[PDB]
RNA sequence: CUCGA
């Protein structure tokens, strides 16, 4: 039920929507929306359960 | 001046008030500390810095008394003018004030008719809006896109002109018309017929003509000038190290003229648009920065890493100016101590300490030694005060006496919470208080602390010796109880002294009076219990005025002779003759006070407590460890217990009970095994078995320690005496479940490590809810405040010839509230008369007091109708003859008492306090009302309707017991039997809902089709079964608008009748309509077809008048009920009446329960679904005397079912207070559908339809609003702006031009003036007057 | 959609496009232009 | 913020 609610499509088309969801009212392009999610999560100081 | 006025500021009036203009960002200078030309502090605009100095010095010495420096523009006056000289900045673009932006309404799209989200992308530099479109391609208002404008512009070229910014909706403000869009609205609004938009078109017609009556313009929304603070009221004071220490304004002011300043230099510099877009939009957030700073986006921070208070932020909240600096303030003359018990004063007397005395009284200490020659001056007359010689000590003895000064402990609950006493001087550091009036102050000595205010004037000085003396004070407002019962060392010395022992050294001898048993008991002759014949002379007064002496000899103790000597002379010795416990006290006084008067009932008072504390330290109670007893027969209880416990888990253990059997068999075989030990400590307690004058065992109620210390009423209950001797009873962990074992252990003999880890979720969990009960308590205290606080008595009578109709309760039970007690203090609305109906007793306007309540009492009277406050016709306060009795004094209340903070505060006190068959039960007679009723097969009777209750009737009148039945009840007996205590009236089933058949006659199954309309179930048991039908969504869909209608008929087939109308009788066919009986069966009446199967927040939810969750629906008028259109989740229903307008319909939800059927008849003002009615329903459909008796009794049954008695009247005030708006339905005076007072849309009929003109109409609608939205609705808008939501209040009485007038008394609070009631009011009507 | 004025500005002044060595040298002789014909426009006046 | 009623 979840995937036919789901809007988006692809990988590149994904990244886009996290986003607009977390810095919105700006324009996004590919290399800085796929630095935003890999620095959101799998980054050695950004994150830290220790 | 006697009224402000709020309203619309323009640039001329900003100009008006401005001194200069500033234009440099410069606060003062570095190296000294001057204030610099055309700064935030400039010396020319805001006047000189020290008195009558300019700033070069040229000037000063008074002589130039108005000059002005030719050097630095100086004018010489005062320095006290810096606080009230403004300035203004002139913005070099316009921008949008904040609060006519984005409070909610927007105010601003209300106007232009647009939304805030369009407003917003233009505001913010993102989207072109079209002001005016010459070629109509482009309409008004129409919102271009960036993109979109540069098309628009090479296809019309110059014909259209679209802007952006905040000149675009400036230009747009100032480019409409009101009076075309007025007439408009006004044409269209009775041209369309809807409800969803005359709600709204109502509102914007009347913000139209309000602009229009205020005389504002719409362009002073956006701002052009903006005022400059002055500045003593933002300083910048240097501290003692050298640091400044500045308020927060002289940043945000800062950035507004440094950003300006930007803006004119990017301005001339013919700058790119990226540019001077941006700095617009700096200028626009500096501007909203500073008028309320946390709305527009992320809060500006200064250096310390905070939110920046800005403008708005200094009057709202806990630290504004109106909560904080207006309403209470910090009074000069003024102590504070720590308080201590001392016996040996009088009533009203109080302790205080020298050394703060001598400095409360210190100039009226100036004023004595200055009059006597003792000092030729204050400045020789301080040293002799601070020496601290001789003479000072005898003229503060003169200075202080007669001089009476308040006594207020915080936190201040009620009216008694501050109180004035007569001074005494001690030496020490303790404000010696009397030990009565702690019940009043709820002081506990374990370090409190107190507050010492005194009075000044001479006009305080006589309001505190009439009007706030403690001696005035022995009646609570709250009930006519008094307030200064005695307390728990006085009580157990009055218990101990009237009792009477068996042998007791000398009883069975005969005295001469009372003052030859305290000299038997002095030297000892003869103890304090004993049972003796002594010689009394009692005065009874009843004749008139005058006492008779009467002498008899009277069989009692020698305690109660030697207490006599204290009571006054009208009483007699039924009250001293009994064992005199806590109550009983209480009912002396109370007897004392109506008797006799206030004079003797103070003396009285303090002889008992001077008695009380006497004859208890001769005694010597003390508590030992050979006290607590336990009950011989309590290992036997517990291992009974203990065997019976493992019966049902061996029960358990093998298959042949649940664990939800078990766990419930646990726990009602230990509660009983509590209840077993419980009786027996109390039996052993109790009893002490002493020799007779024989050799005898007569046994009397004992002498323990601890059991007169829970008999006496003085501490403690019997609820603590079974945690010292019987078994903790049990606990309960913090989930709600309680836990199987129990403590078994009490408190003498020591707990377990694991039963005293158990008993700390009880304590802890009682112990945070009081941290968080007192809140809600404190904050519903200052909501009820706020609403009633400017109800006063204003006239003596009106004739209004109404009044709501008083009645014992009598639910469930026995009665809980008596009519003795109920009716009292209140005057007859009209003349009630006797069971025999003439020969009228009480006229139509008397007092109900006492000898004239106990005559009601003596006959059999019921129901006596009184007048009421929600029923008074007065304006702008109510009669003193239809509010009732002061509960205060005792008398008719007098012209000028406050009653609505008499009320609130009575209310919002206590609230830290607060947290199948039918049995008769004694012999009486039956009456019932409403009923329709037919007799049934058997030869009993049944109920066909549903308003039916069964009350009993005693032999005399009132009804003792009043019992609901149900429709479709088969009772056993008939209407007006004799019954017997416990017998069963009526049988009924309590899970289903029979529809039982009243024809007596054959039925027969029609017009039913098994599959497509109805279903079949055979029950698969027994077989006798019939046609069933399915539930509204199990069953098929393709058949749910065939009704399938059970018409009953003959063996023939013709209509019957229903009994007493033309009309056939059908039975229809709900979900669920499992029918027994088979066709073609027949029956008479009473003769089944069908049985269908099924604290203080409630304070604060009532108040509030929030509508419930599931509410219990009503119907709006009479007539026939049938479902219309089919079910899209909720089909309708229409109520059609036999004698009016068909085409009503409705809308339900939730199929669970419907009281009605399709064919069945009902009422206004009746049940469909069942639970919980909302108050609006009840004041639309029933009447306004069905509201104030509905919460009356319903907020009447938390405080009664916590022990707290509250008279009824305290509530009815501020039912009052809550439906004073009434909305109008039909016009002829003012408008159609707004919502006005009910007290103007009276006075306009008391004016307009009497000889102006005809019945022109003004009928309108009451409704009931919640005290957070009655006190946000008034006229006077300063008591609305300083309760809640100062910024909404603020601003919809700032763009409608509402003029206060200093009606009520919050607002002559505020601004300094007498408040009109009390002392004040009789002043205040010359000034109005005289007006 | 957003009240951070930070990103208004950047997304504002995101749309144009950076200039390579030889944009400003072409810019540069634009305003040369520009002001070389108010140069010889102003030699027939008497100022 | 910790403490007192
Ligand atoms: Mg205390
Ligand atoms: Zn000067
Ligand atoms: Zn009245």
């Amino acid at each position: 039920e979840t995937l036919r609610v789901d809007p988006t499509n692809d990988r590149l088309s994904a990244l886009v929507e996290i986003y607009r969801m977390m810095r919105p009212g700006e324009p996004p392009t590919r290399e800085a929306a796929e630095s935003l999610f890999e620095n959101l999560f799998f980054s050695e100081d950004r994150y830290d359960l220790s | 001046f006697d009224a402000i006025k709020i309203a619309l500021a323009s640039p001329d009036m900003i100009r008006s008030w401005s001194f200069g203009e500033v234009k440099k960002p410069e606060t003062i200078n570095y190296r000294t500390f001057k204030p610099e030309r055309d700064g935030l502090f400039c010396a020319r605009i805001f006047g000189p810095v020290k008195d009558y100095e300019c700033l070069c010095g040229k000037y000063k010495r008074l002589k130039h008394r108005g000059v002005i420096c030719e050097k630095c523009g100086v004018e010489v006056t005062q320095t006290k003018v810096r606080r009230e000289r403004m300035g203004h900045i002139e913005l070099a673009s316009p921008t949008a004030h904040i609060w006519f932006l984005k409070s909610l309404p927007s105010r601003i799209g209300l106007l232009l008719d647009m939304p805030l989200r369009d407003i917003e992308r233009v505001l913010y530099f993102e989207s072109y809006v079209v002001i005016e479109g010459g070629m109509t391609n482009l309409e008004r208002q129409q919102i271009l896109t960036e993109e979109q404008y540069l098309d628009a512009l090479e296809e019309f070229g110059d014909e259209f002109d679209a802007k952006m910014g905040a000149e675009a909706i400036q230009a747009l403000l100032k480019s409409m018309d009101l009076e075309q869009e007025c007439e408009q609205l006004r044409e269209e609004l009775n041209e369309t017929n809807s409800e969803t938009k005359r709600k709204k078109l109502t509102k914007r017609i009347k913000l139209l003509e309000a602009f229009v009556q205020s005389g504002n313009k719409p362009e002073w929304m956006i701002l052009t000038v903006l005022p400059v603070l002055p500045p003593d009221l933002r300083p910048l004071v240097p501290l003692d190290g050298g640091r400044f220490a500045t308020s927060d304004l002289n940043d945000l002011y800062r950035r507004v003229i440094n950003r300006n300043n930007r803006l004119k230099r990017l301005l001339d510099l013919a700058a790119p648009d990226i540019i001077v877009r941006n700095e617009k939009r700096m200028l626009q957030e500096a501007v909203d920065a500073l008028l309320d700073n946390g709305r527009r986006g992320r809060a500006i921070t200064g250096s310390n890493k905070r939110p920046l208070k800005s403008l708005a932020d200094m009057i709202k909240g806990k630290q504004g100016r109106f909560r904080q600096n207006l309403l209470g303030k910090r009074v000069d003359y003024s102590g504070r101590s720590v308080i201590t018990v001392g016996p040996y004063l009088r009533l009203h007397q109080c302790g205080l300490p020298k050394k703060m005395a001598l400095e409360l009284f210190k100039p009226f200490i100036y004023g004595k030694l200055e009059l006597r020659g003792l000092a030729t001056t204050i400045k020789a007359a301080k040293k002799m005060v601070e020496r601290e010689e001789a003479v000072v000590w005898d003229i503060l003895d003169e200075v202080i006496r007669e001089h009476p000064v308040l006594l207020n402990r915080a936190p201040t609950l009620h009216r008694l919470g501050i109180q004035a006493f007569e001074p005494v001087l001690i030496e020490g550091k303790a404000i010696q208080l009397h030990p009565l009036v702690c019940a009043a102050y709820n002081a506990d000595f374990d370090g409190d602390q107190m507050a010492v205010h005194v009075p000044l004037t001479l006009e305080a000085q006589l309001e505190a010796r009439a009007l706030m003396m403690s001696t005035n004070n022995i009646l609570s407002p709250a009930n006519g109880e008094p307030i200064i019962v005695p307390s728990q060392d006085v009580v157990l010395g009055l218990y101990y002294m009237t009792r009477d022992c068996v042998n007791a050294k000398g009883e069975g001898m005969v005295l001469t009076g009372p003052k030859e048993a305290e000299r038997l008991y002095r030297s000892g002759l003869a103890s304090l219990h004993a049972r003796v014949k002594v010689r009394i002379t009692e005065y009874e007064k009843d004749a008139n005025g005058e006492l008779v002496a009467k002498t008899s000899l009277k069989d009692t103790t020698v305690g109660r002779a030697i207490l006599w000597m204290i009571v006054p002379k009208g009483l007699p010795y039924s009250i001293v003759n009994q064992a005199l416990g806590k109550k009983a006290i209480s009912k002396m006084l109370n007897t004392c006070y109506r008797i006799l008067g206030l004079k003797p009932t103070v003396i009285f008072a303090d002889q008992i407590m001077y008695t009380g504390f006497a004859y208890a330290a001769r005694s010597g109670a003390s508590v030992g460890i050979d006290d607590m007893v336990i009950p011989e027969k309590k290992h036997e209880i517990i291992s009974e217990a203990e065997a019976e416990v493992a019966e049902i888990q061996e029960q358990f253990q093998s298959g042949l009970v649940t664990a939800g059997e078990r766990y419930n068999k646990v726990i009602d075989i230990w509660a009983a095994a509590n209840d077993r030990v419980s009786k027996a400590m109390m039996d052993n307690l109790q009893t002490e078995t002493v020799i007779n004058r024989d050799g005898q065992e007569e046994k009397q109620v004992s002498f323990n320690s601890i059991y007169m210390m829970a008999d006496s009423g003085a501490r403690g209950s019997a609820a603590q005496i079974r945690q010292l001797a019987g078994m903790r009873g049990l606990m309960a962990k913090p989930d709600g479940s309680i836990i199987e074992t129990p403590i078994t252990a009490n408190f003498r003999e020591g707990l377990n490590v694991l039963q005293y880890f158990i008993s700390t979720h009880g304590a802890r969990k009682g112990l945070a809810d009081t941290a968080l009960k007192t809140a809600n308590s404190g904050y519903l205290t200052r909501r009820l405040v706020d609403v009633a606080q400017d109800l006063v008595v204003t006239e003596d009578d009106c004739g209004t010839h109404e009044g709501i109709m008083m009645t014992p309760v009598i639910e469930g039970g026995d009665v809980k509230e008596p009519l003795r007690d109920r009716v009292l203090g209140r005057v007859t609305a009209e003349d009630v008369l006797k069971p025999g109906t003439a020969d009228i007793l009480v006229p139509r306007n008397t007092l109900l007091h006492e000898q004239w309540c106990d005559l009601l009492e003596e006959n059999s009277v019921d129901a006596v109708k009184v007048r009421s406050v929600v029923s008074c016709d007065t304006d702008f306060g109510v009669c003193a003859h239809c509010y009732g009795r002061d509960l205060a004094r005792g008398h008719i209340i007098n012209k000028g008492e406050a009653i609505g903070v008499i009320a609130a505060q009575s209310i919002g006190e206590p609230g830290t306090q607060l947290t199948s068959s039918i049995q008769v039960k004694n012999k009486g007679s039956i009456k019932l009302s409403n009923v329709k009723s037919v007799v049934n097969s058997s030869g009993k009777l049944v109920i066909t309707s549903r308003n039916t209750e069964l009350k009993l009737i005693d032999e005399f009148g009132r009804t003792k017991e009043s019992y609901k039945v149900p429709y479709g009840a088969v009772l056993a007996k008939g209407d007006g039997e004799q019954v017997a205590g416990g017998e069963t009236v009526a049988n009924w089933d309590p899970h289903t809902m029979p529809v039982i058949t009243e024809v007596s006659g054959f039925v027969r199954f029609t017009d039913m089709i098994d599959g497509q309309t109805i279903t079949r179930q055979t029950d698969e048991l027994t077989g006798l079964s019939s046609l069933v039908v399915l539930d509204s969504a199990e069953r098929t869909a393709g058949g749910k608008d065939l009704r399938p209608a059970l018409k009953i008929v003959d063996a023939q087939g013709n209509d019957v009748l229903i009994p007493g109308t033309d009309m056939p009788a059908q039975y229809f066919l709900p979900g669920k309509a499992i029918v027994q009986l088979e066709d073609g069966v027949q029956i008479s009446s009473g003769d089944t077809l069908a049985r269908i199967p099924q604290g203080l927040p409630r304070v604060a939810d009532l108040f509030e008048a929030r509508r419930p969750k599931e509410p219990a629906i009503l119907a709006e008028i009479s007539g026939i009920v049938s479902f219309g259109k089919e079910t899209k989740g909720k089909r309708r229903l229409v109520i059609t009446p036999v004698d009016g307008s068909d085409p009503y319909e409705e809308m339900i939800p939730k199929w669970r329960q419907l009281n009605v059927f399709e064919g069945e008849r009902v009422e206004r003002g009746d049940v469909i679904s069942d639970g919980p009615e909302a108050p609006h329903d009840i004041l639309r459909l029933r009447g306004v005397h069905a509201v104030t008796r509905y919460i009356v009794n319903e907020v009447q049954d938390v405080y009664r079912l916590q022990g707290v008695k509250i008279n009824d009247k305290h509530i009815e005030v501020i039912v009052r207070q809550m439906l004073r708006k009434a909305t109008i339905v039909n016009a002829g005076s003012s408008d159609f559908l707004e919502g006005e007072q009910v007290e103007y849309s009276r006075v306009k009929i008391a004016n307009r339809e009497l000889e102006a003109n005809g019945k022109v109409g003004a009928t309108y609608s009451r409704d009931l609003l919640g005290i957070t939205k009655a006190s946000l609705a008034t006229e006077s808008f300063i008591s609305a702006a300083s309760f809640q939501e100062t910024t909404r209040v603020l601003t919809e009485a700032a763009v409608a031009g509402k003029r206060d007038e200093l009606r009520g008394l919050k607002e002559n609070v505020i601004v300094g003036r007498l408040i009109p009631a009390g002392t004040g009011y009789a002043y205040h009507q010359d000034r109005m007057r005289r007006r | 959609r957003t009240t951070d004025p930070v990103r208004m500005y950047m997304r504002e002044m995101g749309t144009v496009e950076l200039l390579t060595r030889e944009g400003e040298i072409d810019i540069a002789k634009r305003i040369e232009d520009g002001i070389n014909q108010v140069q010889c426009s102003v030699a027939e006046y008497p100022e």
